[PDB]
C-alpha cells in the first residue's frame, strides 16, 4: 500500500508477473500429484460386512 | 544511466537462462521415461501392471 513504490516498481518490467505465474504453477502442479497417486480407482468398493 | 540499463537487462537475461535450465531438466526426465517405455513395451512385452 505504497504509491510511490508501485510507481518505482512498475519501471522494472514484469518480473513480479513472472514471479506470480511461476508460484501459480508450483500450486496446481502439486494438486496434481495428489491426483495422479491417489486416485488410481474408478468406483469405491465396500468393505464386506 | 548506461550502467543501470545494463544491470537491469543482464538480470532478465540470466532469469531466462534459469528458467530454461529447469524445464530442460524436466523435459529430460521426460524423455528417460519415453525411452524406457519404447525399449520395454514396443521391443517386447512387459509384464508390470499399468
Amino acid at each position: 500500500d505504497s504509491t510511490e513504490c508501485s510507481n518505482l516498481l512498475l519501471q522494472y518490467g514484469s518480473f513480479c508477473t513472472q514471479l506470480n505465474r511461476a508460484l501459480t504453477g508450483i500450486a496446481v502442479e502439486q494438486d496434481k500429484n495428489t491426483q495422479e497417486v491417489f486416485a488410481q480407482v474408478k468406483q469405491i468398493y465396500k468393505t464386506p460386512p | 544511466q548506461i550502467d543501470r540499463l545494463i544491470t537491469g537487462r543482464l538480470q532478465s537475461l540470466q532469469t531466462y537462462v534459469t528458467q530454461q535450465l529447469i524445464r530442460a531438466a524436466e523435459i529430460r526426465a521426460s524423455a528417460n521415461l519415453a525411452a524406457t517405455k519404447m525399449s520395454e513395451c514396443v521391443l517386447g512385452q512387459s509384464k508390470r501392471v499399468d
